[PDB]
This record gives C-alpha cells, sequence and structure tokens, in this order.
C-alpha cells in the first residue's frame, strides 16, 4: 500500500523516486489506442519540462538566457551561443560579448532526454532536433 | 530622417478558448498588448495594426491544450532608430555628464559628454546647481532652441 | 487488413445468421439505417458484386476496386457465398411466394441489412495492429 | 502538401471509436476553460458530459483533419461525419 | 502538467550528427583546467569542475553565468582542451578499418578507382529510391579505359536520376547491405591498383594501442607512436577521396578523434550524500583523472620542447599520449582499462530507455491489495475514503460547477468530497492544508473572480487573462481511474473503472466478473491504480477503454467477462422449473436485482 | 551503443514514425487518438 | 515571417488608419509623435 500524489524528483532525470508504468503498460495503452493516455501518464504525470530550443541552429544545449540586459524591465530574451558570432547583442556571466543566434523557441521534451543530451555531448555526438 | 516605417508581418497567434465564437476579439486582446512594446523580430517599438485577416486554415487546436493557434496577417508600424542618419529632439534634461532628449516626445535621447567635443560649455546657474545651459562654442544658447538636431550611434554624438 | 471486417471484436455475429434475421428490428435501429444510407454509396458495389460471383476472372474481388468504407455493397466474397447459401438453403425464417412477403420481411430487405452490418463493423482506422498481434501471440502463450 | 477537395473524399464517413473520444475530450477542455456552451444545460456539472449533451444533438464546432498516409488530409465538419 | 501553457512548437524530426571542434567551441562558455574540486573555504574554485557558471550548485548559489538559481537555470556546459586530440572510443573499430585500407603511399583506398567509382554510383542512385535501377549500373563490361568506364557509369546515373526526378525500410535495407559490401571489399585489397605499391599495415591493440612495421624489401623496391600522425594520415585521406566518403557520411575531419571534449553541468552530476561518505561521482571522478593527464602532457610537451635524449623524451612522451588515450577509453567505455562509464550507464540494461524512457515511474497513482465486493456494479471500483483524500485532479472552475468547488474547498482536504489546493491564473499553488476555515471560506469565495494585477501581470503575452482558476479536487462517485496489474500481458488486463467512494475499509473493492479479465485470485495480489489528470485523458479513459467495453478478449470472439462460481450455480437453482414464489419475494428478489436508484435512470 | 553509433555516423533523419520514437521526444503516438489533427 | 518596402507617408497615413480602428497611453503617445512629426 503506497500512494503517490506527488513527491520527491530524481537528481539527474527529474523522475519520481524509487510506481512503475512501462515496457508493459505502453503495450496496453498503445493497445487499446489512447495515445493521448499514453503521453500523459509517461510524458505528463512522470517528468514535465519546457525546454528552450535554438530554432536556427537545431540544438538545445548551446542555448543561454541573456544576462544584465537592462533594469527590471522587460523580460530576459534568450539566445544561443553555438549560432552567435545595443538591443540584439548581449553579454555573458563572465562578460563576454555575443550577438546573433536570435531563432529560440519553447518546445516541451522530458527531462529525461535533456539528460540524454547531456551524457550524449559528453560522448560529443549530437542530436540537432528540427522546430517548425 | 525618414525613421518611420510599417512592415505586413505575420505572426503565430495563440487564440484563447474562452473567445472561440469570435477569433477576431482573441487576437485584438493580445494585439492591443502589443501596442507601445518592444517587438523584437523587427527591432523597435510597434506603433500601429490595421487589415486584421487571417489566412484562413480553421485555427489548429494545440494537441493537448484548449486554446488555438493561427497565422495571421497583421501590420506593424515599428520606428527605427537604426543610426540611420541625422535625427532631432527637444530638450528636457540637461548636465554636465549627459544631454537629454525626447524625440517624437517619446523615445529618451541620452548624449554622453564623451561623444561631444569640448568645444561647448556647461554654466552652472545660481538657481540650480545641476540644470543649467550647455552654451556652445560659438555662445547660442540651447534651452530656447529645444530643438536639437544629430547622428545616432545605434545614444546620440555631437561630434564632427 | 487481414481480409477486413475486424479482428474478433465486431466480427463474432456475421456467422450467426439465424440470429441476425431472428429479429431483425433491432439491429437496423442499433445500424441507424436513415442515417447510414445518407451519405453512402448502395448501388454500385452491390451491382458489381454478383457480376464478381460470376466465376470467371477478369473481376476483382469487390474489396478491391471499391473500399467497403462507404460503397455499401462491397463486402468479402466467402460473406456473399455464405449469405447467399444460408439465404437460399434454410430460409425458414426468411419468408418465400414473394407476394406473402410484403408484410415484415424481404429477401432483399435482410440482404441490406447483412451487407450494412458488415459494412459498419469495419477495423476503426486508426487502430494500432501491430501491438493486437504481438499481444495476441504473448497472452496464449503464457 | 495538399487539401483535399471537398467534391473527392475518399475516407470513411463514420465517426471511428477515435475521433469520438477525442472530439468529446477536446471539447470537455474547451467547455471547460470558459467557452461557449452551444445547448441548453439542464443543470449538469461535469464539464465533459456537457460535451456528450452537446455531441448527441450534433451542436458542435471543431471540424477534424484525417491525415491520410500521403500526407494530405481531409477536413471533415463534425455535423458532417455520422 | 499545466493546461495554461502556450507552447507552439512541433518538434518534426531529429537529426544526428558529430559536433565539430569549432562548435563545442562557441556552445561553452568556461574551462576546466585546475584537478582541484574545493578549497578550504569549501565553495567551488572558479574555473573548476564545479564552476558556478558551470552549474550552480547548492545552498543558494546562483549561476555565474545566466543570473538564475537553480529553479530556473538549465545548465550550461563547458570544454577542456586537449592538443593531444586522441581517436573517438566508438568509431576506433571503424576508424583503424578505414585506416587498414588506407594507401598511405596511395593517398587513396587499395581498392581500385573504378569499384569505388562502381560504389560511388550505387550509393547515388539509391539516394533518390532506384533499386533494380542501383542494381543495373553493372551490366557493363569492359588508367584510361577505366576512365571512360567510370564515364560510361556516371552518365547511365545522371541520366536515371534525371527519369526518375520528373526514406523507406527497402532503401534502408539495400543500403546497409551495400555498405557492408563496400566495407568488405576495401579491407580485402594489400597492394594499391592506383599507386600499386604496398603501404605500411598497421597492426591495433584491445587497449588502444595502434603501429606495425614499415615497408617489406620485395615491396619496396616497388608498436605505438602518437595519434597525431594517424589522424593527419586519415585526414589526408578523406580530403583526397571526397564523393564517395561524403555519400558514406562534405567533411570527416573530426569524426573520429576529439580535440576538445565538454563537461556536463553539475545538475547533471550530484554527489549523494548517503549518510556520512561524500564520494562525488563516477564521472567527476573519471572527469578529474583525465583532467590530471592533460596538464601532465602539457607540462611533457613543454619539457620536450625546451628539451639518447630524444629517445627518452619521446619515449615518455609516447607513454603520457598513452596514458591520456586510455584514460579517455576508460572514460567513454568501461570495457576497457582493467568504473560505469557513459556506454555502461546507457547499454547496462538498467539503465536507459527502459528503466528511465519507456517506462517511467508516474505522479498521482495509488497501489493497494484487492478484495471482492458484490454489491457495486461491473464497471465501479470502491476506493476508500482514504484515497478519495489522496488522489486528486486539476479542475478549472465554471460558472455552473462552481457551488461543486466552493463547497469542495470549503470542506478542505482532510474531509471527503473536500478539495486539495488552488492553482492561480498565473500558476503558483496556494496549499490549503495549514489554512483555517475562516480562511478557506474567505478563500473560496473569492476563487471566481479576475485576481490577476493587471491585464498581463508578467509580459505582454496576454492569455493571462483568459485562464480560469483551477482547483485540484478530490476523486467522486464518477473519476475514472484506471485499473492495472503485472505483469499486464493483454490489453484487457489494463481497464479504467468508474470510482465508487466507500466509507470504511482499507482495502479496495471490485467486483468478481474482473477477476477473470485481471486473471486475479483476490489472494493477495495487488493492483496499480491510476488516475488520468486532463480531461482528454479521463474522456478517453471513459469512453475507448473503459470496462464494459472490454466484454472480449482480442485473441478470439469468445467473452471473458461473466459471472463465476456461486451466480452460476444459483443460476442452476433459480431457472430450474420446480421453483415457485410469491409475491413478496417476487417483487423482493427483483428490487434486490435491479437497484434502480444506485444507478439511475429509470 | 551500437545502434546510436550507427546513427551517429551516417546521420540519418527520421520524421518521427513509431510511437517509441514518438515517446522519446515527448510528443504523441500516431496511432489511436493522436492519428489525426483536429482544428477550430 | 515577411517584410516588404515602404515608404514615410504610407506610414504616416497607416498611423491614421490606426488612431481609427481601435480605440490610453498608447494613442497619447501616437498623438504625440503624430504632432511631432508632422507641422
Ligand atoms: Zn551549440
Ligand atoms: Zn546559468
Ligand atoms: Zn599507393
Amino acid at each position: 500500500f503506497q500512494v503517490r500524489t506527488t513527491g520527491p524528483i530524481h537528481n539527474l532525470t527529474r523522475q519520481p523516486v524509487k510506481i512503475r508504468f512501462g515496457e508493459m503498460e505502453r503495450d496496453a495503452v498503445i493497445g487499446h489506442g489512447t495515445s493521448f493516455l499514453m503521453q500523459d501518464r509517461l510524458m505528463n504525470c512522470s517528468d514535465y519540462a519546457q525546454s528552450w530550443v535554438c530554432r536556427d541552429c537545431g540544438s538545445i544545449i548551446s542555448i543561454m538566457s541573456t544576462i544584465s540586459m537592462n533594469g527590471v524591465g522587460s523580460a530576459s530574451e534568450v539566445r544561443c551561443r553555438s549560432c552567435a558570432k545595443t538591443s540584439d547583442i548581449w553579454q555573458d556571466g563572465s562578460g563576454k560579448k555575443f550577438v546573433g543566434g536570435t531563432n529560440t523557441t519553447l518546445i516541451a521534451l522530458p527531462s529525461v532526454f535533456n539528460y540524454l543530451t547531456a551524457e550524449l555531448t559528453a560522448m560529443n555526438i549530437k542530436m540537432m532536433l528540427e522546430v517548425k | 530622417d525618414l525613421s518611420l516605417y510599417k512592415q505586413t508581418v505575420d505572426l503565430y497567434l495563440s487564440i484563447a478558448p474562452g473567445h472561440s465564437r469570435d477569433p477576431l476579439n482573441a487576437i485584438q486582446e493580445h494585439m492591443d498588448s502589443m501596442i507601445l512594446s518592444k517587438l523584437p523580430r523587427i527591432n523597435g517599438i510597434v506603433l500601429a495594426y490595421d487589415n486584421i485577416r487571417f489566412l484562413e486554415k480553421s485555427a489548429k487546436v494545440m494537441y493537448d491544450s484548449p486554446f488555438s493557434f493561427i497565422w495571421v496577417r497583421v501590420d506593424v508600424l515599428v520606428f527605427s532608430p537604426k543610426k540611420g542618419d541625422c535625427l532631432e529632439g527637444k530638450i528636457n534634461l540637461v548636465s554636465p555628464s549627459h544631454i537629454g532628449l525626447l524625440i517624437l516626445g517619446i523615445f529618451n535621447a541620452s548624449i554622453p559628454r564623451k561623444s561631444i567635443p569640448k568645444d561647448w560649455i556647461f554654466i552652472e546657474p545660481d538657481t540650480t546647481e545641476e540644470q543649467g545651459r550647455w552654451k556652445t562654442n560659438d555662445g547660442n544658447i540651447l534651452e530656447p532652441g529645444k530643438d536639437l538636431e544629430f547622428v545616432v550611434d545605434g545614444q546620440g554624438t555631437l561630434a564632427n | 487488413y487481414g481480409e477486413d471486417s475486424l479482428d474478433v471484436t465486431k466480427q463474432k455475429h456475421l456467422t450467426q445468421f439465424e440470429f441476425s434475421a431472428k429479429n431483425y428490428k433491432s439491429l437496423i435501429q442499433k445500424y441507424k439505417v436513415k442515417s447510414v444510407l445518407s451519405a453512402v454509396d448502395s448501388e454500385t458495389a452491390s451491382s458489381y458484386a454478383k457480376k464478381a460471383l460470376k466465376k470467371p476472372y477478369k473481376y476483382d474481388p469487390v474489396l478491391d476496386k471499391y473500399p467497403p468504407s462507404r460503397y455499401l455493397g462491397s463486402v468479402s466474397e466467402k460473406f456473399q457465398r455464405a449469405v447467399d447459401e444460408y439465404t437460399q438453403k434454410n430460409p425458414d425464417k426468411l419468408i418465400a411466394e414473394s407476394k406473402l412477403d410484403d408484410s415484415l420481411l424481404n429477401e432483399s430487405k435482410f440482404k441490406a441489412l447483412m451487407q450494412l452490418r458488415y459494412q459498419q463493423s469495419l477495423v476503426d482506422p486508426g487502430e494500432s495492429v501491430g501491438v493486437l498481434a504481438s499481444q495476441s501471440i504473448g497472452e496464449p502463450s503464457t | 502538401g495538399k487539401a483535399v477537395a471537398k467534391e473527392d473524399r475518399t475516407t470513411t464517413p463514420y465517426m471511428t471509436k477515435y475521433e469520438r473520444a477525442r472530439i468529446l475530450g477536446t471539447r470537455a477542455l474547451q467547455i471547460s476553460m470558459n467557452a461557449p456552451v452551444l445547448v441548453d444545460l439542464e443543470g449538469e456539472t461535469d464539464p465533459l458530459q456537457i460535451a456528450m449533451k452537446e455531441l448527441a444533438q450534433k451542436k458542435i464546432p471543431l471540424l477534424v483533419r484525417r491525415y491520410l498516409p500521403d500526407g494530405s488530409y481531409e477536413d471533415w465538419s463534425v455535423a458532417e461525419l455520422i | 502538467m499545466n493546461i495554461a501553457q502556450p507552447v507552439s512548437s512541433e518538434i518534426k524530426s531529429v537529426k544526428f550528427g558529430i559536433y565539430d571542434v569549432d562548435d563545442v567551441e562557441k556552445i561553452s562558455v568556461k574551462q576546466i583546467v585546475n584537478p582541484v574540486l574545493l578549497d578550504n573555504l569549501n565553495h567551488p574554485t572558479n574555473g573548476g569542475l564545479y564552476d558556478l557558471a558551470l552549474g550552480p550548485y547548492l545552498k543558494n548559489s546562483v549561476c555565474a553565468t545566466c543570473h538564475l538559481d537553480e529553479r530556473y537555470c538549465p545548465g550550461h556546459f563547458g570544454h577542456i582542451v586537449l592538443p593531444i586530440p586522441a581517436y573517438h572510443p566508438l568509431f576506433f573499430s571503424q576508424m583503424y578499418n578505414l585506416l587498414r585500407s588506407t594507401c598511405l603511399y596511395c593517398h587513396h583506398f587499395k581498392l581500385s578507382k573504378v569499384k569505388v567509382h562502381l560504389f560511388f554510383c550505387r550509393l547515388k542512385l539509391l539516394d533518390y529510391g532506384l533499386l533494380n535501377e542501383s542494381e543495373m549500373v553493372e551490366n557493363v563490361s569492359l588508367a584510361k579505359d577505366a576512365a571512360t568506364l567510370m564515364r560510361i557509369r556516371d552518365e547511365f546515373v545522371a541520366k536515371s536520376i534525371a527519369d526518375s526526378r520528373q526514406l523507406t525500410t527497402l532503401l534502408l535495407h539495400e543500403r546497409k547491405k551495400v555498405v557492408r559490401a563496400f566495407y568488405h571489399a576495401i579491407s580485402s585489397r594489400k597492394q594499391c591498383d592506383n599507386c600499386q605499391s604496398f603501404s605500411p599495415n598497421f597492426r591495433k591493440e584491445g587497449f588502444a594501442k595502434i603501429f606495425e612495421i614499415p615497408l617489406s624489401g620485395k615491396n619496396l623496391q616497388f608498436k605505438y607512436m602518437t595519434s597525431t600522425e594517424v589522424r593527419n594520415h586519415l585526414r589526408r585521406l578523406f580530403v583526397k577521396e571526397n564523393v564517395v566518403l561524403s555519400r558514406l557520411y562534405p567533411a570527416s575531419a573530426d569524426m573520429f578523434f576529439l580535440q576538445n571534449i565538454a563537461v556536463p553541468p553539475t545538475r547533471f552530476r550530484p554527489a549523494s550524500k548517503m549518510g556520512d561518505e561524500v564520494h562525488e561521482n563516477i564521472q567527476n571522478e573519471l572527469l578529474t583523472r583525465i583532467l590530471q593527464s592533460s596538464i601532465q602532457i602539457a607540462s611533457l610537451s613543454k619539457d620536450s620542447t625546451v628539451e639518447e635524449r630524444r629517445s627518452r623524451a619521446f619515449e615518455l612522451l609516447i607513454n603520457a599520449f598513452v596514458q591520456l588515450q586510455h584514460d579517455v577509453n576508460s572514460l567513454i567505455d568501461s570495457n576497457r582499462n582493467p568504473p560505469p562509464g557513459i556506454k555502461q550507464i546507457l547499454e547496462k540494461k538498467e539503465g536507459l530507455f527502459r528503466k528511465h524512457m519507456m517506462g517511467k515511474r508516474v505522479n498521482y497513482a495509488a497501489r493497494s491489495v484487492i478484495s471482492p465486493d458484490p454489491n457495486i456494479e461491473t464497471n465501479e471500483i470502491g476506493v476508500p475514503p482514504v484515497f478519495a483524500t489522496k488522489l486528486t485532479y486539476p479542475e478549472p472552475v465554471t460558472l455552473y460547477n462552481f457551488n461543486e468547488m466552493r463547497n469542495a474547498v470549503i470542506n478542505g482536504p482532510h474531509k471527503w468530497p473536500g478539495a486539495s489546493h488552488i492553482q492561480n491564473e498565473d500558476g503558483t499553488l496556494i496549499s490549503l492544508m495549514p489554512l483555517t476555515i475562516e480562511q478557506r471560506t474567505a478563500l473560496a469565495n473569492q476563487l471566481l473572480t479576475p485576481q490577476s494585477n493587471l491585464i498581463s501581470s508578467p509580459y505582454s503575452y496576454s492569455r493571462l487573462i483568459n485562464t480560469n482558476k483551477k482547483v485540484y479536487r478530490h476523486v467522486r462517485n464518477g473519476d475514472m481511474l484506471i485499473l492495472n496489474r503485472q505483469p499486464t500481458l493483454h490489453k484487457p488486463s489494463m481497464m479504467a473503472h468508474k470510482a465508487r467512494i466507500l466509507p470504511g475499509e482499507k482495502t479496495i473493492r471490485m467486483h468478481y466478473a474482473n477477476c477473470n479479465s485481471y486473471n486475479a485470485d483476490f489472494d493477495g495480489d495487488e493492483m496499480n491504480m491510476h488516475f488520468p489528470q486532463s480531461t482528454n485523458a479521463r474522456s478517453e479513459a471513459q469512453f475507448i477503454a473503459n470496462t464494459d467495453s472490454q466484454y472480449l478478449v482480442p485473441t478470439s470472439g469468445d467473452p471473458l467477462r461473466g459471472l463465476i462460481q456461486d451466480h452460476v450455480v444459483m443460476g442452476v437453482w433459480l431457472t430450474c422449473k420446480d421453483t415457485f414464489y410469491t409475491r413478496d419475494e417476487y417483487q423482493q428478489l427483483l428490487f434486490q436485482a435491479l437497484k434502480p436508484d444506485e444507478t439511475g435512470m429509470y | 551503443c551500437h545502434f546510436l553509433t550507427e546513427a551517429a555516423l551516417r546521420g540519418d533523419v527520421d520524421d518521427l514514425s513509431n510511437p517509441s520514437s514518438r515517446l522519446v521526444v515527448g510528443r504523441v503516438g500516431n496511432f489511436g487518438t493522436g492519428s489525426f489533427d483536429i482544428f477550430t | 515571417r515577411k517584410s516588404e518596402k515602404l515608404d514615410k507617408d504610407a506610414s504616416s497615413k497607416f498611423l491614421n488608419r490606426y488612431i481609427q480602428t481601435i480605440e490610453e497611453s498608447v494613442l497619447s503617445q501616437l498623438n504625440r509623435v503624430l504632432m511631432y512629426l508632422k507641422g
């Protein structure tokens, strides 16, 4: 007997810490023809994230939030590093200036995929996921 | 110069679910927020928009949410001061650290003494310590001549 | 898909011709004839079906020429063979001769009901069926 | 891509067992987010069974796009389906 | 998940590929040069493996790069430099084979250029989906004459694509076979066909060491060292043979080796504080170890540039080289260097893609022992009021369910049918546990009213006025909550029952009919009980996958639900013809059977 | 790792076909109720 | 995402049209810029 409404999350993948739903539960749900129930119970309720993605360069890690643009003012308008080279320009935490890397949008992908991007880039092999 | 512009842009507007009877209301509802607010794609401040028409594609519903989405063609009127050429503004604040102007009554111009050559000298009046006339090398006073013309860096420049 | 009609769920009672013809008054209201006969084609595939039942070749199965979702005459060959062998063999329920028929039944009425049955009980398109076969092989193995 | 014309539509006129569930689900979500109800309520509270009452009378918006395997798609009004 | 989140992106495709030397430089924000991790002040060393611009450590340390706390900063990668570059541990086999087929004197492949051009025409024509056309190129039978043959083949392919123009499994099933044949072919030739000479072979090791003896004397008529020379050799091969390697993979410089590898932020690299012992992790341990070897190489190459002197110098240089190569190899692959590596935290069969991606632990899912009950329904599942209070789902508040939700928040999160807590339109969560009923009533009255203190509070994207206030409410007698049983073999094993909330017991109750479906015995096996949160999920569970619609197994038509032992024996005894009832028993037994009011509609 | 290095060398692109690939990137499946897109 | 060519007189006439179409601070500043550009 153990009922889990909400609780701690995982260090790396932001999963519920160690009930098990998958690899056979997925068979059942995509058997019933329940796309939305699968995408709910697996992606929504386990680990949900809104991660920024560079639309042009098509990658998810080389993005960075802009720093010290002005006073309180407006929103920190995120930009990209790998796609980069007064309004448009921006600095870094250490003070390095950049320009370019404007096409950045919101996508929704599970935190485990972000962890996979991490452990994958540590191997230098990286996926460039496109967005429309 | 001809620093005012109008550009017919196409945006991806999220029609809230509460306005699924008519889209126009939910379009205006977030268009009237963008006015006088920086639309960074075009790198300027939106001033005007009309001819609100949607490319009819039966606006699409997000795959788990009730608010729809659609591409809409609307024409903005951004003011672009991208160091094009000479502009002009009315002075409001003056100091021996920078000069303060308002162009179009709206947009600020902070011209530091760096971009000003030394030849112009500031007199410090006895009534106000900070506020005073920034006299030119010729000797002319600028407070009666509120209209000051210059060229832009991005910020202004009085050095030639 | 597998000679379409459906995986077992909606195909059990096709072989039960005695049962469908027994009452037949509830099945027409279950299929909602007045709404189905409107927008689907009825004459074309039904006409070509008989010509496909001509034993010589050069007339393909009705399912191949005419899709079964909208052409309400198109149905698998063995289904036609079986419904006709029942209608001719043991029609003790189906009345006839034909003059005494026009009170409550008609051979043509029943064959229309059965055509409508096959039509309304196709596989629901979009079904993921790979895992249906996967699980129908995993379950009885264990 | 192509948007197949209204004259020639090859998909099934039946509201498939899936389009019914998702139409009712999205209509329930819409009505739950303070959308207009197109049919008189009799006191039902759940923001879903209202959508069942709408669908029983075929008074519902939200045409569906059926994506054929070519890449093309049909546009079916929920009034138009059987 | 929230329903107000407006995400407009639609992830349309992923594409893999190597990340060159210039991109790992552009994406990186800081460099890690210092093998020291923590100083006496216990704060992270600057530029260190735990840099605050790398990833914000705990204890309210704001990221130096993004100036936002751990709640909002997605981590920023880093890079560590090495002018050694060692070859990649994965393509090491494929790199070594492509080297084996190299011609060092020829600077081409050992193959005949006409065969390489044949395979190039093949991989060109398979591009646009031409299978039999891919195989027809070979119906030609015939260096200058070989050059003419190459022109015949290329013009055949050009005309074929011209006729065709005006991915699928079969295309890929043919590409993979043709490339396997190509790689069987190029590894066969020992003598050059263009150079006619015999390039010096190379012999490998499992410990990542490669080289072999020089040319032989008869062929002259016609061991381990630095990886830099083989790197430049492969770069030369790649730049001189462009089209075939372009189709096969224009650029192939930094695929096989690595010049500056990246570090993940602290967010993915924690230190599990298991009681008192503090080991950072094997990952940061291995990164620190390669960092030590890197600085050792730096010092040693300095010593060598400033200088049997060359003998010992080169010996020690190559030994430090091989330590660095073997260390990177031990990092990315744990099957070498007799410490879990990246490939071994993936391929572990206990790691990713089976325990973290396909099957994830889930929120809002109870689990308990079942016990049988005949009184409820064939649909319904009894849940004690404990599961009533402990499973909640969000609900926007409208005009006609406002009474239900106000009353729910009044009852509170300790009394069924109370509600759990409120979610504002902007997105915060106002709890309801510590509040007192005066505060709860004051809050529940002002629950349906525009409370955002602006037309668009945070910024100028104005849907924050259209959203509703979401009360998390408890389950109630109509909510549809999935049941399951592991192992769940076939689809009738995971169904969705309506919940009916019983008082008293501490064991959920379901009817006997489902006992045949779940393959359960009510003897101690327990069942996961989920709750579909969003309304789309509960709608589809109610209409598509609800229990009463699972009357037919998928294998054969034969139905699986239906009554069991007691009901059927009493059936033989009730329908039997020697039975008789007076009026009282008839009416009473009938009404016990029907029980309309609990079901309704009549 | 084997299928991974193979897909990394060649750099092969899926649209997003099967429910498993659709699941790893977090979108809904193409089967079932996720087959069509529903518009206003 | 599109851009086109434009002259100043089109911009001013459209400023007029936008003063006309949707009817506090915003239109105040727009009258300010209208009074500054003309004259
Ligand atoms: Zn990048
Ligand atoms: Zn940061
Ligand atoms: Zn050679």
